[PDB]
């Protein structure tokens, strides 16, 4: 293939990995592998402003609090079964919620917080017909209300819920509650069947009880089912939130009309869907094997046609030391992590199959050292039936001496293997800071982009609104707006200067500077940062934005162009003058 | 699921004594009092399929004697021939003989209890995958397995979250794992036999344990695999035989390799007089293991004897003794000088010098000596770091050769 | 060729040799000296100690912790505390890194082996709080996680 | 002049790249120009902690507040003309700050 995009080359894929602990995701260029662009999802970033623009606090709402996020799997819209590059769906583990990034923009347009549920691990879009509902696993068992009155886990009111948002309209569509705690999530090619892990079956806070059992179960969810049930309205709410909640847990042995529990050993972490969407294919972190569902076996399974749970396990091949993730090469094969083994294994599906049945057959094609200790492993439109398995990607948790010594902390090691061919090679190494823990692969001619903003887009309406509650033509208005306390500075920018140069306000008044960048040319992108009063954005070409802030430091202060606008950018500056009480 | 208070007590007196007599006692049972229930030379409980044959719930109840067969198969409800549960401390299960599909002994969280001079044994009509393990313990304490016999069933013995564990003697055959153990700190295994295995020891994510005088024959895929192994004592082992992933007719190409030692992450340990011999790689090192202490190892007839793969320098020669090296091609000038050159690896003379091995003699003449006195002068083949200062000409670890 | 965001505005040049590092922290570095001075104004020992420390509205909750588990899986406060988790690695092994990430909280430390970190919160939302590990650092990940039980008002 | 860093080898130069806006200071590896680590500086990380600990927060100061930073000029401590690897210090505009960071951790 082409392990190099040298300078004048282009990149072929877009990858979407996660920006981990930090919570950005970040948009990098295979196979050159390079950071093509960092979109500030749930941290504050002073580069675009996020958490501290206006618009940007309004999307996250009351999460504005929190300074952190923990994002593990992006995920992007699917139509037919294919990426489309419409939204792209991610999660937020740390406090619990789910962003929206419009990927003609590269911007998150929607954040949702969960509610009554805790850690949202897992994630996953529906795949036909299209992406109407986006799924989440709360990770972490809470008591229901958690209003402080029973701390204990056990008890009948103790227990998760598989979330499912509306993908367009971003509310929460359905909530449903399942026995032990779910990791990760996935979804089939019928739209019907939706599948995740339960781990934490044994139901045990402490330390080794949560291995207890020696098989955890992998839930499935008949979604036109809950959809039904939706519509009738047998659906019982908690707390102040009115999103319909169901009922998959167990009673007395009686399986719920929305849920059913087929064990798989043990303490299983993965579960992904065949590209075809014939297997769904679970890991197993403590037992060296993975767990292979015939999808086409479930609806039997939830009539009440079909006998024991297990009954649908088609295939249990055995790999290796901690299967960790599988990821498709729409070939016929997978490729699965082996976290102990600390290498990843190629299998073929139909084999290990046949091998279940008796037939004596090596599914097992290759061994590769990943170095080392690998999480998931990603190819190349792995999620849409149309699998090319042109690259992977491993992501090793450690990286050791794999690189430079860069201190006590080290980054992740993501390595690029080539499998267009037969062979597993290894091509690139690259370091990543704040452990991706799952990344996404789309083809350069699937993502469509925007290169300057449109001026009716509804990421920045609430201030277009706002600007005409002030009567202000963002587009060829500067103007100084003086009510109360509050002074609202609407300017227009093109480089090299500021619409207003200044603009005297009194101690302690909550000033709003809008700034609309009205310049048509492609990356001409301008700055707007206040000295001393943490006051930092970016305004891209057609993007107006404002932010709020206590001009509580009286005197003269002056406010610079942080991105390089033009050759005197070290020219565009600005005099806010504040005059004491 | 009657209890023993059932069938035919025949009590010896102390009242902590119960025998039982001969016949084929058919269901399960379950022990809720303090018991000795010694039974004579052949007794048979027929647990006619389903589960828990024995569901030990007290403490102090010692078994002996007594023959299991087919006891349960289903995996998710953990039915298992002797199940004794956390508050059954203390109990013993001794010379009992075991066959079915499923757990031979479950040790749940229970401490100080001694499964001692069990053969256990599974059935072949059953997949690997759900054979059920053997001699299962979790999060047990105290515990004392010796001299187990334990054939056909998954993962041979297995250990989780478990901390007072003392391992000898056990004699595992046609399993999947020899021990598997997840886990488990400051244990001990001393003595063990693997046999014809898919992995002979699996010392996974553990702390402070000693491993010493065990012992692995023609296992498969694995000799020694330890991830995260810390602040231990290994010592004693050998591996011989670990062979490939070849069944049928295919290759897996540069994957599925057999070895000796995988030692992986572990920082600490003391691994010290080890035979490694017949294996298709050996002491495969990844990840970070500075600061380990190797010596007095012996690798014999290894098609590639070490996968160092770091890029820092680590010397497997602690106090002028470092390991037999059968590759390492000649030099002890000063009869007792170990080795005056220090044992650089190359894969390709290893490769050599295993399926040729006249090429040694070949490779003794004076001009083939000048060359290579030429080749570690001038570095030709990048080095693989490992590199013992003084390697061993005696072939150490003769006393456990055969024993 | 290279993408870099946010316009590095300028760089600088070393070799390898020139600089060195630490593989892990030492105790006596003065980056979490205040933080260990504060162990001597309660007369807690970082290295070996896991313990909960009340003092009026003010708890502090010293610990240490070990992959794959934390020195103390449980700290009962009432509401309205500012809770200081005081959390050390114990761990000498490179790259294993731990984190504290407590639960729609917004609190996230990264530890490194050898440290000292600690975060002061306020336990506002009363009710069961678990709080897991952010840094992947052992095979049992999932059982690193600790229940904070908040108590109501 | 060769500039594939294959899978198991080590870069040659550091490379201290500033984050601009970020406020972060950037270690990359010359000539892969791979992102080695990303020191935070002057904003508020989600990954380290920086900025939420009291450590972090402690070394701030009354600065703390500001959630903002931007970063032009890296240049790290030398004697006599040449480097030591002690200390890196790095300029913010946004708040009128100058930080040190030890380059050992």
């Amino acid at each position: 293939q082409k392990i190099h995009v040298g300078p004048g080359e282009l990149d072929d894929y877009y990858g979407f990995w996660s920006g981990g602990h930090q919570g950005e995701v970040r948009v990098l260029g295979v196979p050159s592998m390079r950071e093509l662009m960092r979109i500030p999802v749930f941290n504050v970033d002073s580069a675009t402003g996020w958490g501290l623009t206006n618009e940007s606090r309004h999307i996250m709402g009351d999460s504005a609090k929190f300074l952190n996020g923990d994002c593990h799997h992006p995920h992007i819209s699917m139509t037919d079964g294919k990426y489309d590059g419409k939204y792209l769906f991610i999660n937020d583990k740390a406090n619990s919620r789910v962003a929206r990034i419009r990927l003609d923009i590269m911007k998150c347009d929607k954040m949702i917080t969960v509610p009554n549920v805790q850690a949202i691990h897992g994630l996953r879009l529906q795949k036909v017909p299209h992406t109407k509902y986006v799924f989440a696993n709360a990770e972490f068992i809470i008591p229901h209300p958690n209003d402080g009155k029973v701390f204990d886990l056990q008890d009948e009111n103790s227990y998760t819920m598989y979330n499912a948002i509306d993908a367009e309209t971003m509310e929460m569509a359905f909530q449903v509650i399942v026995d032990g705690n779910l990791d990760n999530t996935d979804a089939d090619y019928t739209g019907r069947f939706a599948a995740a892990t339960c781990y934490n079956s044994e139901k045990a806070f402490d330390l080794g009880g949560m291995m207890r059992n020696e098989r955890d179960w992998v839930v499935v969810f008949d979604i036109h089912a809950v959809e039904a049930a939706v519509k009738a309205g047998d659906f019982i709410t908690l707390g102040d939130s009115k999103t319909p909640v169901l009922d998959g847990r167990k009673k007395d042995g009686k399986d719920s009309k929305f849920t059913r529990y087929v064990p798989v050993p043990k303490n299983p972490h993965g579960c992904n869907t065949s590209s075809d969407g014939k297997y769904f294919i679970a890991a197993g972190k403590l037992s060296p094997t993975c767990s292979m569902i015939a999808i086409d076996k479930l609806p039997d399974l939830f009539a009440g046609k079909l006998a024991d749970p297990r009954d649908v396990i088609v295939g249990e091949p055995e790999l290796g030391l901690g299967p960790l993730h599988t990821t498709f090469d729409g070939r016929g094969n997978a490729y699965t992590t082996l976290f102990i083994d600390s290498q990843v294994v190629k299998w073929n599906m139909e084999e290990a199959v046949r091998a279940y049945k008796g037939e004596k057959v090596n599914y097992i094609k290759q061994k590769l050292d990943v170095h080392y200790q690998p999480g998931h492993l990603h190819a190349s439109l792995c999620e849409t039936n149309e699998a090319d398995g042109k690259w992977l990607v491993a992501l090793s948790k450690f990286s050791k001496d794999r690189f430079l010594p860069v201190g006590p902390l080290h980054p992740e090691n993501d390595q690029l293997i080539d499998i267009s061919g037969d062979e597993m090679k290894l091509v690139h190494d690259g370091p990543t800071f704040a452990e991706p823990h799952d990344c996404i692969m789309a083809r350069r001619d699937q993502i469509k982009t925007k290169k300057i903003w449109d001026r009716n887009d509804p990421f920045f309406a609430p201030t277009v609104e706002m600007a005409k509650k002030d009567g202000i033509n963002l587009d060829t208005d500067n103007k100084v707006i003086r009510d109360g306390n509050k002074v609202r500075v609407y300017m227009t920018s093109m480089a090299p200067a500021f619409g207003v140069q200044e603009f005297t306000v009194k101690q302690g008044d909550e000033v709003t500077v809008t700034i609309t960048n009205i310049d048509q040319i492609e990356d001409v992108s301008h700055g707007f940062v206040v000295v001393n009063h943490g006051v930092s954005m970016e305004i891209s070409p057609q993007q107006t934005s404002s932010i709020t802030f206590v001009a509580d430091k009286p005197g003269l202060h002056w406010y610079y162009c942080s991105w390089f606008c033009h050759a005197l950018h070290m020219e565009m500056v600005g005099r806010m003058m504040v005059e004491p009480a | 699921a009657p209890q023993s208070i059932t069938t035919l007590p025949l009590q010896p007196d102390g009242e902590n004594r119960w025998r039982l007599p001969a016949g084929e006692y058919q269901g399960q049972f379950t022990i809720e009092q303090p018991m000795q229930l010694r039974c004579e030379p052949g007794a048979v409980i027929q647990s006619q399929g389903q589960g828990s044959s024995l569901l030990i719930s007290a403490p102090d109840v010692l078994v002996e004697g007594c023959t299991l067969y087919e006891w349960g198969s289903d995996l998710t409800a953990m039915d298992s021939a002797v199940f004794i549960l956390p508050a059954a401390e203390r109990a013993q299960i001794s010379n009992n003989r075991m066959r079915g599909p499923g757990f031979g002994v479950f040790v749940d969280g229970t401490r100080d209890v001694q499964v001692i001079g069990n053969e256990i044994d599974g059935d072949a009509g059953v997949r690997s995958q759900d054979r059920g393990n053997g001699i299962h313990l979790f999060a047990v304490s105290g515990a004392r397995v010796l001299h187990n016999h334990v054939r056909n069933a998954r993962d041979g013995i297995y250990i989780d979250t478990s901390n007072g564990n003392h391992l000898e003697g056990n004699v595992i055959e046609d399993v999947r794992y020899g021990v598997h153990y997840m886990f488990a700190n400051e244990n001990s295994l001393i003595d063990n036999v693997t046999r014809r295995t898919r992995t002979g020891y699996a010392l996974m994510q553990s702390r402070k344990l000693t491993v010493t005088g065990n012992r692995s024959e023609q296992d498969q895929n694995y000799g020694i695999l330890m991830n995260y192994i810390t602040y231990s004592t290994i010592t004693g082992n050998f591996v011989s035989d670990v062979q490939r992933g070849d069944t049928g007719g295919d290759s897996m190409i540069s994957g599925g390799e057999g070895k000796a030692l995988f030692i992986y992450n572990s920082l600490f340990n003391t691994i010290e007089n080890n035979h490694f011999e017949k294996s298709s790689l050996g002491i495969h090192l990844t990840a970070g293991s500075e600061d380990n202490r190797i010596s007095g190892n012996a690798f014999v007839g290894n098609q590639q004897q070490v996968k160092y793969v770091a890029s820092r320098t680590q010397e497997w020669s602690v106090d002028g003794r470092g390991n037999y090296w059968s590759d390492y091609l000649g030099w002890d000038r000063n009869n007792d000088g170990l080795g005056d050159i220090a044992y650089e690896p190359n894969d390709n003379v290893d490769r050599l010098l295993w399926l040729y091995p006249q090429v040694r003699l070949l490779m003794n003449s004076p001009s083939i000596e000048v060359l290579r006195w030429v080749q570690r002068a001038f570095p030709v083949i990048k080095s693989p770091g490992v590199q013992d200062s003084h390697p061993l000409m005696k072939l150490p670890t003769e006393k456990l050769l055969t024993e």
